[PDB]
C-alpha cells in the first residue's frame, strides 16, 4: 500500500541509518533475529511501510546503503541488527572518496551509479504505490554529498511526483571535519536548492552542547546524536506510522510549510530534554512542553532564531493530551511575542497531536518549523567560500579531475542570489 | 416515505456520521448487532425506523449513508470499531491519495478519479428508497477533501436532481483559533459553489462550543466526542418531527421553505437549548420561556457575532419534549415586546411551532442529562456577516503577494478563480447590507 | 497640589490613547475600504486589456486581408 | 467615517498641544 | 416614580404583557381554590403623575425651599445615579417629556 | 514614595504608548499613498474603458466593409 523507500549514503548517514533502524525495531517489538515479539496493536497492520511482508512473517528492512569504502560495511554489519538487512544493498566500490565530491561524482559515480538504481527500481517496482523516498546523509565527504544529490536527481528524473525529504548535515565553522568542506557544501547546496523538495538542517556542535549542557552527559558521543536524531525522525514519521485523531503526511507538511521553492530548508527540535535525575522529577504538561518547543535553548541549531522572523511552524506532538492548550499557547504566544513571527501572515503555527504514544517514554513532541536563522550560516559559507576562490588554493584536486572552475562562479553566484532573496523576505514589510 | 440519505465527506464528516447513527440506534434501542436479540426484557424499538433504518426480511437494519474519504486511515479506524457489523464495507470506500486540506487536488487530480463509484452507490441508495426529501452532506471547510470532493460531488448532484432538497453541515474557520494555514483558501472557493449551487447552508464552529462547555459544561479538558454529541443532538432535533409524530408536524420542506427568504440568503443561525451537565439539570426548575430567551442570548450562539449590530429577518423554533403550548404562547408575547431584541420594519411576525412527544433521549457516559423537553433555533439575521467580512480580509492580506499559490498553479487551476471568489462574496455581502438597510 | 495635578494628567493620558485606538480601528476599516478596491478591479483590469489588445489585433489583421 | 474620526483628526491637529504637554511634564520630572 | 417607571421598562418581567400569566392553587395541597390576579393586569395604562409645591406658601409652612447640608448628599451626587442618567435618556424620554417647574404659581 | 511609584508606571505607559504613535503615523501616510495608488488604478479603468471604445469603433468599421 503506502510504503517509503528508505536511502543511505555517507558513513556518518549510515551510522545514523542504523541507528534510526535499531530504535524503530526496537520500538515496534522487534527481535534481533528477524522474527516478530511486539505486543501492540498498531504495530501489524502500518508495520509494511518500512518492512516488506514475506514467510514466516519476518519483516525485513527496506533501505540501500550507498557508499564508497567498504570498510563501513563490515563495521555497520557487525552490530547486534546487522545481521538482519539485505546485503544485496550494501553497494560499495573498490577506491575511497578522499573527501573529494567532484572526484567521487565524476570517477565513482559513473561504474557504480547502475547497481544502485537497478536496485531502487527493483524496489519501488516490488510495491505497488509509493510517496516518496528518505535519504539520510552528510555533507562532510564526497561519500554522504557526492553521490546523494546525483541519486537524488536521478529519482526526480525518473519519478518526478514523489517526496524528496533528507536530513543532511550543515557544517559549522567552528567545528570541522574537512578541509574542502566549504567548497562541498557549496557545491552540494545547488543540488539541494533546484533538484530537491526539502532539506532538513543537521548540526552536531549544536547537539554537543545541548546535551552538554542540559542532559549533563558523563562521556557525550556519536551514538547519542544518533540516537537524537533518530527519535527525530521517528517523531517526525509517526504521524503515518501511528495514525491518531489529527494525522498528517509528508507531502501536507511540505506544501503548508514552503512558501517558495527557493526556501525549503527546516529546523527540528525535540521537546523533552533533560538530565538522568531529573526525569523522575518532571510535570507533564503542555505550557512546559510549549515553552521547550519555543524556546532557542531546546532547538538544535548553531545560530539564534530570535534575530530574525518566524515563517512557518509545525507542531507535531505524540501523545494523549488534547487539542484546546495547543490552540491557547500559540495564540498567547502570537499575541505577546509579536516581534517574532511575520505580522502579515497571521497563524503561522500548524496543529498535529499523534494519539498514539511512543514506547518506553509518555509525552513525546517534536519541532518542526522554518524560522529566520540560516541566513547568518549562508552568509558565512559564502563570505569563506569567497575567500577561499580569491587566491585559488585546493583547487588543482578538481581541475585535474576533469571539471573546470566555472561551476563554482555560477554557484557562488547562486549562492548570493539566495542570499540576497532571504535578506530582502527576512523584511517582509506590509507595504510601503 | 419521509425517507433521507445521509453524506459524509472527510474525517469531520464520517466522525459526525458515526455519532449521529450511534445516537439514533441507542435512542431507538438499535442494538449493535443488527438484529433484535432484546428477547427476555424488551425495552422499546416498535416505531417508524424506516425513515433511516431498512428493514429485511431476517430482521436486519441496514443503515442508509455515504462514508467517502480520500484517506483511508479515517476508513480503517471505522472498521477496526465495535459498530463495524452494523454497515457494510461497500458503503465506506477508502482512497490511494487525500488531499488533506488542498482544494486543487481533491477536485481535479483527486476527487476527479473517483466519481462513477459513487454516483453508482447513491443511484442504487435512492433506488432502494421509496420517498426522497433532502440530503443531509456532512464535510468541513478546512479539510481539503470535504471541500474540493464535497463541491465536485455536490455540483453534479445539483444537477441531477433539482426536486429535492440541497443541506449543507460543516464547519467554520474561527477568526481567533485555528488548525491550519490554507483554511481560508479553500473557504473562499467552497463557499461561492456552495451559494450558487444549493438551497441551504449550515455554519458552525468550535471556538463557540469550547466557550459553551467551559461556561456551563464546566470542563477543564474537553475533546471531540462532546462537539459530536452536541452536532448529533442538534441534527436529531432538526429532523425530530420525521422519525416521529407530535401535535404540529414541521417537515424538512416546511421549515426548508420558509427558512430561505432569498436566493442569496439562506445562512441561518442554528442554537441548541438546553446544553448543559448532568449537575446543572437537577436543582434547576426548566419552563419554555428562560430557555428560549437563553436561546437568544449571544453566549449560547454558536456563531461568535453579537446579534445586537443588525437584525432578524426569518425566524424558526422547533421544540422536543414535553411542551406545553400556553408556555409558547407566554414566550412569544414575551419576546415579541423585547426591546433588547432587534427585527427589521416588515416582518412583525414569523416562526413554526414544532410539537414533539417524544423527549429526547440520554447517552451512558455521556455528558448530557436528563431533559424534560428541549429546544433548538434556527434565526436569519444581517449581524453574522461580519465573518466573511473578515474571511475577505484575511483571504485579501493573503492574496496580495501570493502566498503558498504557486501549489495550486502548478497543479493546474485558473487564476481569475480567485478574482472571481472575492466579487462574488464581496457583491454577497453588498446585498447583505442593502437587505440589513431598512427604509 | 502637585501630585494632584500629576495624578490628574495622568488620567489625561490614559484616556487620550484609550481613545486614539479607536482611530488605528478608524484607519482599519479605512485600509479595509482599501480592500474592496485595489486588486480584483486592479486584476480584472489587466486582464480585460489584455484580452482587448488580443481580440483587437485578431479581428483587425482579420479584416484587414 | 464618524465622531471617531473628526476626534481623531482634532487630537491630530492637536498633537502638536499634546506634545508640548509631554514635554513639559517630562522635563518637569 | 420616575425610576420605578424606567426600571421595569429596562428589565423583565415587573412591567412584561401580564394578560396570559397563569395562577396557583393552595390552601391545603388540592382542597381549595385557585388564587387570583386583579390589578393592572387587564392592559390599564396608567399615566405618570407629579407634585412639588409653591413659593409662598412653602415659606409659610416654614421654609423657602432650603438645600439640605451640601456635604451629606453622596447619594444624590452617587456616580452610579449619575451614569444612569447619562444612560437611560431614551426611557427618561420615552416615559415623560413634561419636565416640570411649577414653584411661580401661587395668586 | 507615591511619587516614584507613578513614575515608574506612567514611564511604562508611556513607552508602549510612543511604541504605537509612529505606527499609526506611518500607517496613516502610506496610507495616503495608497490612496494614491487607489487612483492610479482608477485611471488605467479609464485609459482600458477608452480602448474597448476604440475596439467597438474599429469593429463596426470591420463590419461595415
Amino acid at each position: 500500500m503506502r510504503e517509503i523507500v528508505h536511502l543511505q549514503a555517507g558513513q556518518c548517514g549510515n551510522q545514523i541509518g542504523a541507528k534510526f533502524w535499531e530504535v524503530i525495531s526496537d520500538e515496534h517489538g522487534i527481535d534481533p533475529t528477524g522474527t516478530y515479539h511486539g505486543d501492540s496493536d498498531l504495530q501489524l497492520e502500518r508495520i509494511n511501510v518500512y518492512y516488506n511482508e514475506a514467510t514466516g512473517g519476518k519483516y525485513v528492512p527496506r533501505a540501500v546503503l550507498v557508499d564508497l569504502e567498504p570498510g563501513t560495511m563490515d563495521s555497520v554489519r557487525s552490530g547486534p541488527f546487522g545481521q538482519i538487512f539485505r546485503p544485496d544493498n550494501f553497494v560499495f566500490g573498490q577506491s575511497g572518496a578522499g573527501n573529494n565530491w567532484a572526484k567521487g561524482h565524476y570517477t565513482e559515480g559513473a561504474e557504480l551509479v547502475d547497481s544502485v538504481l537497478d536496485v531502487v527500481r527493483k524496489e519501488a517496482e516490488s510495491c505497488d504505490c509509493l510517496q516518496g523516498f528518505q535519504l539520510t546523509h552528510s555533507l562532510g565527504g564526497g561519500t554522504g554529498s557526492g553521490m546523494g544529490t546525483l541519486l537524488i536527481s536521478k529519482i526526480r528524473e525518473e519519478y518526478p511526483d514523489r517526496i524528496m525529504n533528507t536530513f543532511s548535515v550543515v557544517p559549522s565553522p567552528k567545528v570541522s571535519d574537512t578541509v574542502v568542506e566549504p567548497y562541498n557544501a557549496t557545491l552540494s547546496v545547488h543540488q539541494l536548492v533546484e533538484n530537491t523538495d526539502e532539506t532538513y538542517c543537521i548540526d552536531n556542535e549544536a547537539l554537543y552542547d545541548i546535551c552538554f549542557r542540559t542532559l549533563k552527559l558523563t562521556t557525550p558521543t556519536y551514538g547519542d546524536l544518533n540516537h537524537l536524531v533518530s527519535a527525530t525522525m521517528s517523531g517526525v514519521t509517526t504521524c503515518l506510522r501511528f495514525p491518531g485523531q489529527l494525522n498528517a503526511d509528508l507531502r501536507k507538511l511540505a506544501v503548508n510549510m514552503v512558501p517558495f521553492p527557493r526556501l525549503h530548508f527546516f529546523m527540528p527540535g525535540f521537546a523533552p530534554l533533560t538530565s538522568r535525575g531529573s526525569q523522575q522529577y518532571r510535570a507533564l504538561t503542555v505550557p512546559e512542553l510549549t515553552q521547550q518547543m519555543f524556546d532557542a535553548k531546546n532547538m538544535m541549531a548553531a545560530c539564534d532564531p530570535r534575530h530574525g522572523r518566524y515563517l512557518t511552524v509545525a507542531a507535531v506532538f505524540r501523545g494523549r493530551m488534547s487539542m484546546k492548550e495547543v490552540d491557547e499557547q500559540m495564540l498567547n504566544v502570537q499575541n505577546k511575542n509579536s516581534s517574532y513571527f511575520v505580522e502579515w501572515i497571521p497563524n503561522n503555527v500548524k496543529t498535529a497531536v499523534c494519539d498514539i504514544p511512543p514506547r518506553g517514554l509518555k509525552m513525546s513532541a517534536t519541532f518542526i518549523g522554518n524560522s529566520t536563522a540560516i541566513q547568518e550560516l549562508f552568509k558565512r559559507i559564502s563570505e569563506q567560500f569567497t575567500a577561499m576562490f580569491r587566491r585559488k588554493a585546493f583547487l588543482h584536486w578538481y581541475t585535474g579531475e576533469g571539471m573546470d572552475e566555472m561551476e563554482f562562479t555560477e554557484a557562488e553566484s547562486n549562492m548570493n542570489d539566495l542570499v540576497s532573496e532571504y535578506q530582502q523576505y527576512q523584511d517582509a514589510t506590509a507595504e510601503e | 416515505m419521509r425517507e433521507c440519505i445521509s453524506i459524509h465527506v472527510g474525517q469531520a464528516g464520517v466522525q459526525i456520521g458515526n455519532a449521529c447513527w450511534e445516537l439514533y440506534c441507542l435512542e431507538h434501542g438499535i442494538q449493535p448487532d443488527g438484529q433484535m436479540p432484546s428477547d427476555k426484557t424488551i425495552g422499546g424499538g416498535d416505531d417508524s425506523f424506516n425513515t433511516f433504518f431498512s428493514e429485511t426480511g431476517a430482521g436486519k437494519h441496514v443503515p442508509r449513508a455515504v462514508f467517502v474519504d480520500l484517506e483511508p486511515t479515517v476508513v480503517d479506524e471505522v472498521r477496526t470499531g465495535t459498530y463495524r457489523q452494523l454497515f457494510h464495507p461497500e458503503q465506506l470506500i477508502t482512497g490511494k491519495e487525500d488531499a488533506a486540506n488542498n482544494y486543487a487536488r481533491g477536485h481535479y487530480t483527486i476527487g476527479k478519479e473517483i466519481v462513477d463509484l459513487v454516483l453508482d452507490r447513491i443511484r442504487k441508495l435512492a433506488d432502494l428508497c421509496t420517498g426522497l426529501q433532502g440530503f443531509l452532506i456532512f464535510h468541513s471547510f478546512g479539510g481539503g477533501t470535504g471541500s474540493g470532493f464535497a463541491s465536485l460531488l455536490m455540483e453534479r448532484l445539483s444537477v441531477d436532481y433539482g426536486k429535492k432538497s440541497k443541506l449543507e453541515f460543516a464547519i467554520y474557520p474561527a477568526p481567533q483559533v485555528s488548525t491550519a494555514v490554507v483554511e481560508p483558501y479553500n473557504s473562499i472557493l467552497t463557499t461561492h459553489t456552495t451559494l450558487e449551487h444549493s438551497d441551504c447552508a449550515f455554519m458552525v464552529d468550535n471556538e463557540a462550543i469550547y466557550d459553551i462547555c467551559r461556561r456551563n459544561l464546566d470542563i477543564e479538558r474537553p475533546t471531540y466526542t462532546n462537539l459530536n454529541r452536541l452536532i448529533g443532538q442538534i441534527v436529531s432535533s432538526i429532523t425530530a418531527s420525521l422519525r416521529f409524530d407530535g401535535a404540529l408536524n414541521v417537515d424538512l420542506t416546511e421549515f426548508q421553505t420558509n427558512l430561505v427568504p432569498y436566493p442569496r440568503i439562506h445562512f441561518p443561525l442554528a442554537t441548541y437549548a438546553p446544553v448543559i451537565s448532568a449537575e446543572k439539570a437537577y436543582h434547576e426548575q426548566l419552563s419554555v420561556a428562560e430557555i428560549t430567551n437563553a436561546c437568544f442570548e449571544p453566549a449560547n450562539q454558536m456563531v461568535k457575532c453579537d446579534p445586537r449590530h443588525g437584525k432578524y429577518m426569518a425566524c424558526c423554533m422547533l421544540y422536543r419534549g414535553d411542551v406545553v403550548p400556553k408556555d409558547v404562547n407566554a414566550a412569544i408575547a414575551t419576546i415579541k415586546t423585547k426591546r433588547t431584541i432587534q427585527f427589521v420594519d416588515w416582518c412583525p411576525t414569523g416562526f413554526k411551532v414544532g410539537i414533539n412527544y417524544q423527549p429526547p433521549t440520554v447517552v451512558p457516559g455521556g455528558d448530557l442529562a436528563k431533559v424534560q423537553r428541549a429546544v433548538c433555533m434556527l434565526s436569519n439575521t444581517t449581524a453574522i456577516a461580519e465573518a466573511w467580512a473578515r474571511l475577505d480580509h484575511k483571504f485579501d492580506l493573503m492574496y496580495a503577494k501570493r502566498a503558498f499559490v504557486h501549489w495550486y498553479v502548478g497543479e493546474g487551476m485558473e487564476e481569475g478563480e480567485f478574482s472571481e471568489a472575492r466579487e462574488d462574496l464581496a457583491a454577497l455581502e453588498k446585498d447583505y447590507e442593502e437587505v440589513g438597510v431598512d427604509s | 497640589q502637585e501630585k494632584n495635578k500629576l495624578i490628574a494628567d495622568l488620567k489625561g493620558l490614559k484616556l487620550h490613547y484609550a481613545s486614539y485606538e479607536p482611530t488605528i480601528r478608524v484607519l482599519h476599516e479605512k485600509h479595509h475600504a482599501l480592500l474592496k478596491e485595489k486588486m480584483l478591479t486592479s486584476l480584472e483590469r489587466d486582464r480585460a486589456v489584455g484580452k482587448i489588445s488580443g481580440l483587437q489585433a485578431t479581428l483587425k489583421n482579420i479584416d484587414m486581408g | 467615517q464618524s465622531l471617531s474620526f473628526m476626534e481623531a483628526l482634532a487630537k491630530e491637529d492637536t498633537d502638536a498641544a499634546v506634545q508640548s504637554i509631554l514635554y513639559r511634564e517630562n522635563y518637569i520630572m | 416614580e420616575v425610576i420605578d417607571r424606567a426600571l421595569p421598562t429596562q428589565h423583565d418581567g415587573k412591567a412584561t404583557s401580564w394578560f396570559w400569566s397563569p395562577l396557583e392553587y393552595l390552601g391545603d395541597e388540592m382542597t381549595g381554590l385557585l388564587m387570583t390576579k386583579k390589578k393592572t393586569q387587564r392592559g390599564l395604562v396608567e399615566p405618570i403623575t407629579h407634585i412639588r409645591k409653591p413659593l409662598s406658601i412653602q415659606v409659610e409652612t416654614g421654609l423657602p425651599a432650603q438645600k439640605d447640608a451640601w456635604y451629606r448628599y453622596t447619594w444624590d451626587r452617587s456616580l452610579f445615579l449619575i451614569y444612569r442618567r447619562k444612560e437611560l435618556q431614551s426611557i427618561m424620554a420615552e416615559l415623560d417629556f413634561s419636565q416640570q417647574d411649577i414653584d411661580g404659581l401661587e395668586v
